[PDB]
């Protein structure tokens, strides 16, 4: 969280946390109950938001599941959009979270060595976070949706 | 009859493949010599280069990065290396001052372990004496990680074994007391193996004021 | 290290489910707590080295462990149990702020018995000087704010004997 | 039961989305000339 | 062209 | 961070290296402000002439922002 | 480490002997067998890749050991695993060059098991994984060549459990 | 080359070159007449090597020539056999020089970034190497193709 | 490390005691005693190479230590050993010197066993040697000095047993 | 101590004694008597030592011994005059030891840190060594003197 | 650095050509001084001590650069300045086998001339020792690979000055 | 053994072994058998070998083996000759190795200390390798003798 | 201040 991101700033430096470390886990804990409402958005929205996203990247990236594409097929399909559920789970534990250590660590550290181990193109995934996010940032209001895409694009930047 | 000198190089009785083997691999291990040492000499050899750089990493971190990165965060010292900017040493102490080495060496393990860790990283050697142990415990306790790291790389020590242009790396210390069995028993363990201190502390001989 | 929010988002993450309604009411019940803890963790890091004085003051002053033959004779082990007295009130303050003491196992607690026991540092004495910096802390922090710290507090202490 | 990250939940709705897989291109290096089909911007 | 399984080979 | 760029030789003293050393020798490098002194210590200990210092990074007389 | 020859030199060594007629022997072995043992380490550096991705997707996919909870979960220890995987083919193939599996009980399998164990990594799968590469690269070296990195890896399983 | 590679070596221990080293050179330098008819068969027959094997690799991997794929229409095909004929050029001078470093320092340093920067799939471009690699075998010797498959295989292992 | 006067000093303070008469006693046999420590010490340096040359003639070569497969066979394992034999009658020379052992426990026997019992260094061997050390010093410098310089032979001898 | 060292400064060169260092160690255990005759003189005029010192002190630094003042009242003045007479004590060690380390290892080590937690100014301690120095001085020889002056000099230039 | 076959290749690759009958004819006549060069490198191994002592001899001894006062004074310097030596000579066995001075660029010249600025290493003084090399050289290797050798050192003297 | 060396470097680099140094090991796997039997011959003539270098031993240098010398009486001298077999028997190591290691592991790291503490005459050593040398070349054709000399060459280097 |  954003407590344990402040905690191992100061820890390495053998300091108590700075004043402004202290502000903005204060603002986070404040501002709380809208971090869980954007979670809660995107947790009920999951099935619609990852088949209009799977929908909408396919037509983007035909390729990938024609024949030799690495989704190709519709058990291969089902696999991706298998991890787009994934990454749509760990954009909810940023949220609430405050920092996007819960992203980093489950889902993105090593994770170009896996998708390349599978052959998945990678700025394909990307892709199909972006295509979370629209559909996301279309089911609350812009506020709320501004805060959720945040942590869609901290995915998508560090993905391509 | 046997010529004499026969005799004065003959081993007593024979041998089983046990003894055979234990005889085989008795004293230092054969890895003090079965090593490389990474010395860059120039920077024109970019093959060479790299394979510095990526020994420096398995050095400092044990091991590859690729599966604990998302991206690399070292490649603008790689590329001040490259272009000779810095030296080894500035590399290698950049490596130590970073957020990886933090999360991986600093974070997980108390500053007691801490110490014994940056030692073996970048001395190639478990901490000396309780002297050294105090030394870097003032500098953990009072400026954190990365004044610690800046301590071990700049010493006289450190320029004497390893310079400007080379890699740390596993040392076979003689001297003193307990560096040897110290040193071996951290340079045996694998990564993340278990979570004790190997050198919590030296136990005093004479208790200065007790 | 985890803090509260962590080992819900972990509690979850395991089983591979998305945060339900109790998750949300573990998260809401660290979230009310934010500002108890961001308040304390304010005036400690301000008052530390005080904190840290009066706890010897009232705890290790004037008795045999700073007398001749006492573990805190001498300059050098007087300054090291100063050191140690800074970490663990900074390491508790990391803790209360947390609500979570896994800093605590791993950055503290991991070996510590074993480095005190080939120093020789007494565990007794070392117990009542983290109680007096508990005594001393709850007196700054409020009521409330340091029963949170003497949660931490003990938790050092009961991981020395 | 099928438990959590199985990729069988999502099957009802890969064939849901029934995507469209590109047609099998009409594609031959042999026709093809790389000198002069190379972009040169 | 192959189409590959979601299944755990056996 | 201020930075200085220094120029040093660094001779051989107790032993005749056998292989290539001109890049311990004499050398050109980018040492952080806060190692300077440090570092300027140990190399005149080990017998180096600093034969050239350049503030590379930063401005002379900063009082804030020193990053 | 040792090799095949240096194997033989070194209990030759021990015993105070020349090279006797046994010894001799030996080292033709070997000297003959060098040219399959360079064909096949060819082959498996240009293969390595490949042969990892097939033995983990015929071994360790769509199983509970990538779901949640399963240790291979996470993209981090999905890395972690498909790198060990690497360790053993190509540490594997060095032995197979020398002729020797000296190198494996010195650079891969001190204190594996003791590590797994702090871990919890599960051995079973681990094997499992292992025996899905010596399938694989024996289809792509050979049958003779097949079997000598089948003896190696066959080690190295056998080391962890 | 060969030279190079011995020298840099022994430079890296300061010694001379073993009589060994010395041994392997001086057998090169008086073998090379075949050396350079590997590399006269493939620079000779390099037009039908590319577009054979283009044509294998499109067989295994028609999403990469569909829309949405990296080499889709005939500009980026014909620009995915355009780099298939660098790779060939590569491995003749590597047949040449006896010696994989003329190939690594021209094609392979670096060759994930640029492929990551404009979106090959990189894996493809294994598969074509190895396409090449088969074609190049049916018009050579077997005792040719095995002189030119270590350095076809050394670029595939490097894509790999 | 800790010598005689030390061992003085040390025994006051941890009493916060300024020296007595009896202290002051203490000390003055060590002076006494300096004429007779410092000849010694400097005929043993002078004789240094020669004194564990003839130790390691009659108790080590022409055994099975030095045969092949033996622990001081080969150069560097024989070089090692006439250089442990080095550090112990140097730093017996120290404890000799200063009047207490203290030395021996700290810079020598510190982990000495651990060290010799991974390498396979026999046990036995090195303590017959440093005996035949014991014997050789005591028939240069005397049997006033010999037995003195004994104490802190036998104090590593009975460290290594 | 002497013989420690001057046997630390040879072991850390791996060397035996040197005859030079033989030879002071050789000349302190010869004047050995006269050392002790000093320390004995120092300890049995402890007493008058501290007290004289500490009352030139307070004359001295009015303020420490004034409201707000480290040692304002009896009982803080008594641990002031408790410290003068650890300073004394250990002067006498460094004098029968012929070497300050026994000085250093006891009171001088981290003695920065201790007093600056507990407030006190550590100038005014050395003034209160510089104090004990005089009353010392003037209660024996000028040579004898100068061999504690020495030693009380260390005190006060490693606090000061 | 480059060879003569990675420079034709270099010539090559800059244009994106394969390797034609001109560039071929280059190469051929590399490999055809191969084995005079192999030969040359193989003599100069054998006697690189002994060159380099009748380099010294000729040109350094028992002139004012040897007594004191001279560079070469003092042991130290007389063992650099030899050191010294035994690098142009064997650099210059190297860029001979390879027919290709870039290396004496990147590992003798880069930063030298700087470094014997600074430490008055005397140029003129050891352009006078290398020309002697060469003569030494040319006698014990031919004519024809002592004027490929000259070439090398004549590099080296000339990029010095 | 250039295979140990190989792994060695190539292991700490992390990498597969490269196709220039499997071809060095393939080279030197085919040139086994010359290997051995230069081995066979030395192995052959071990005794003769140790007992005419002996000899040439004492003709140019009396004093080892008379009266005060190292060597002196029959016992010492079969010493020395056992040394001598020593020595050979580690270049027949080398020599079926193809390298020096076996020869410098074994018998000449640290043999300048051995020697000076046993007190026996280094260069004397030094000689009697030089014996064996000239015995041995006189057993083996002018090529085989060539190749068995380095190792030879390289003892006697060690010892001087 | 008081230490009793
Ligand atoms: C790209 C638009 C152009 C181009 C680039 C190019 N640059 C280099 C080499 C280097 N570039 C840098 C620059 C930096 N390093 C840093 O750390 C930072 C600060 C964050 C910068 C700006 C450096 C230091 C080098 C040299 C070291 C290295 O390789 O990293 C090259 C390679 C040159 C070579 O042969 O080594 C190239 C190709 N080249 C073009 O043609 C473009 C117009
Ligand atoms: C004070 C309440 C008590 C006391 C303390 C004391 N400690 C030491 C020495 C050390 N203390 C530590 C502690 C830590 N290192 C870590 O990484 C952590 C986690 C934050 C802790 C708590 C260490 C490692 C040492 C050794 C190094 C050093 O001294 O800096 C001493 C000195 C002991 C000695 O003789 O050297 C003392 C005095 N002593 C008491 O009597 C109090 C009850
Ligand atoms: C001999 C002909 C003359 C001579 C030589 C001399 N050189 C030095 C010191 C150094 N020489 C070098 C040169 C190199 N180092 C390398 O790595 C290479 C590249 C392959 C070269 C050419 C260097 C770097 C030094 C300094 C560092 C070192 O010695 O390791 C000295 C000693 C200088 C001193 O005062 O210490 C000498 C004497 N001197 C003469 O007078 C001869 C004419
Ligand atoms: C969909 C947008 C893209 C795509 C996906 C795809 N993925 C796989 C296979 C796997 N994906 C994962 C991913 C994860 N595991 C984790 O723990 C995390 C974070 C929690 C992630 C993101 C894993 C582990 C697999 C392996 C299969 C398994 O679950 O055991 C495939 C199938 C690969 C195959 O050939 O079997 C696919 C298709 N593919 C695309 O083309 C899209 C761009
Ligand atoms: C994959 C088939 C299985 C698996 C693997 C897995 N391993 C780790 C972590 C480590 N693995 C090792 C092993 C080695 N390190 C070495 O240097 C060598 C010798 C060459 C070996 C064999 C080590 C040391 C670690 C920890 C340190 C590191 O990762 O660098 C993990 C991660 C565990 C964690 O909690 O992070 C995993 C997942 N896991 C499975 O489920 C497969 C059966
Ligand atoms: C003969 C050419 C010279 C000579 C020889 C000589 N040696 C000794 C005694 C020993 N020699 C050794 C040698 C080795 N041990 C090893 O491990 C190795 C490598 C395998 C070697 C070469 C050893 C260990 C001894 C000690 C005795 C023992 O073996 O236990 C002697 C006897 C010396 C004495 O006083 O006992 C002699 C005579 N002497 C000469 O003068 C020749 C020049
Ligand atoms: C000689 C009587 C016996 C013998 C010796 C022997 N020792 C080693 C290796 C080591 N010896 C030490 C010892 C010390 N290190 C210290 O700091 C001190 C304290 C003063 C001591 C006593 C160590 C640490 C080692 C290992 C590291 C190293 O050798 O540098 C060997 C083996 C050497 C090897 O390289 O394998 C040997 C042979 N062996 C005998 O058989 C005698 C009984
Ligand atoms: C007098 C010149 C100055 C002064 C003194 C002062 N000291 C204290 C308290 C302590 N002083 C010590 C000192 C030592 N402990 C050791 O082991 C050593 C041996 C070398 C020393 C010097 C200690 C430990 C204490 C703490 C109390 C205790 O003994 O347990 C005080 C009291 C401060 C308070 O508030 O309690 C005072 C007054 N003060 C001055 O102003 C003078 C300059
Ligand atoms: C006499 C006991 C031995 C002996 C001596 C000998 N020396 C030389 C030649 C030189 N000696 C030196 C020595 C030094 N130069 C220094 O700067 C220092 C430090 C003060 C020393 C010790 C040098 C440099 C030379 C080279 C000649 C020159 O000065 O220019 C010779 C001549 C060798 C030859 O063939 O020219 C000799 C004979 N020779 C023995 O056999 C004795 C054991």
């Amino acid at each position: 969280s954003i407590v344990t991101k402040s905690i191992v700033n100061a820890d390495a430096e053998a300091r108590y946390l700075s004043p402004g470390e202290l502000d903005r886990i204060k603002a986070f804990v404040t501002g709380g109950a809208a971090r869980l409402r954007i979670a809660e958005t995107l947790t009920g929205s999951r099935e619609t938001i990852v088949k209009q996203a799977g929908d909408r990247l396919f037509q983007k990236r035909p390729d990938i599941v024609s024949p030799g594409g690495n989704a190709y097929g519709e058990e291969m399909t089902a696999t991706c959009l298998r991890d787009m559920d994934y990454y749509l789970r760990l954009v909810t534990y940023g949220v609430v979270s405050g920092d996007v250590t819960p992203i980093e660590e489950i889902g993105l550290v090593g994770v170009r060595e896996m998708y390349r181990s599978l052959g998945t193109p990678i700025e394909a995934v990307a892709q199909s976070v972006r295509e979370m996010k629209e559909v996301a940032s279309g089911l609350m209001s812009s506020d709320d949706a501004a805060e959720a895409s945040a942590y869609f694009d901290f995915v998508i930047g560090k993905m391509s | 009859v046997t010529p004499r000198f026969v005799e004065l190089g003959q081993v007593s009785a024979i041998r089983t493949e046990p003894e055979i083997a234990y005889r085989s691999n008795q004293g230092v291990t054969r890895q003090r010599q079965q090593t490389k040492v990474f010395k860059l000499v120039s920077t024109y050899d970019k093959v060479a280069v790299k394979n510095a750089i990526r020994a420096a990493y398995r050095q400092v971190f044990e091991r590859d990065l690729e599966p604990y990165i998302i991206n690399s965060e070292f490649t603008a010292l790689e590329s001040k290396l490259s272009n000779n900017e810095i030296n080894v040493k500035e590399f290698i102490e950049g490596l130590g001052t970073s957020e990886l080495y933090m999360k991986e060496f600093y974070a997980p393990y108390p500053n007691t372990k801490v110490i014994e860790m940056g030692t073996k990283h970048f001395l190639g050697r478990a901490p000396l004496n309780q002297k050294e142990i105090q030394q870097y415990n003032q500098i953990l306790a009072s400026q954190g990680l990365k004044a610690f790291i800046g301590a071990m790389v700049n010493g006289m020590e450190y320029l004497q074994t390893f310079g400007e242009d080379t890699v740390p790396y596993r040392r076979f210390p003689t001297l003193p007391a307990a560096n040897f069995p110290n040193t071996e028993r951290l340079y045996n363990k694998l990564t993340k193996q278990d979570k004790e201190l190997v050198v919590p502390s030296f136990t005093p001989v004479v208790k200065v004021g007790g | 290290m985890q803090d509260a929010i962590t080992a819900v988002i972990n509690s979850a993450d395991v089983q591979g489910k998305y945060l339900d309604g109790a998750a949300m009411d573990k998260l809401k019940s660290y979230f009310a707590s934010g500002e108890l803890r961001v308040r304390a963790a304010s005036v400690i890091s301000a008052n530390a080295a005080t904190i840290v004085k009066e706890a010897v003051a009232k705890s290790l002053l004037y008795s045999d462990v700073t007398r001749p033959g006492g573990n805190m004779y001498t300059t050098r082990r007087y300054a090291a149990c100063i050191r140690d007295l800074d970490y663990y009130l900074r390491y508790a303050t990391y803790a209360m702020l947390a609500g979570d003491a896994s800093i605590l196992d791993e950055r503290v607690l991991n070996g510590l018995k074993e480095t005190y026991n080939s120093l020789g540092v007494p565990i007794s004495s070392t117990v009542q000087a983290i109680q007096a910096i508990k005594e001393v802390t709850a007196s700054l922090v409020g009521a409330d704010a340091g029963k949170e710290m003497g949660v931490y507090l003990d938790y050092i202490c009961s991981g020395l004997s | 039961k099928l438990t959590a990250g199985n990729p069988m939940n999502f099957l009802g709705m890969a064939r849901s989305i029934n995507p469209a897989a590109n047609t099998i291109p009409k594609v031959s290096a042999q026709n093809i000339n790389i000198e002069a089909s190379v972009p040169r911007r | 062209n192959e189409v590959r399984r979601f299944i755990p080979q056996e | 961070m201020r930075m200085f760029r220094i120029t040093a030789c660094v001779p051989s003293q107790t032993r005749i290296r056998t292989q290539r050393e001109l890049q311990n020798t004499y050398f050109t490098k980018l040492v952080p402000y806060d190692n300077w002194f440090r570092e300027q210590q140990r190399i005149m200990k080990m017998g180096g002439k600093i034969v050239k210092v350049e503030l590379a990074t930063g401005r002379p007389g900063t009082n804030a922002g020193l990053a």
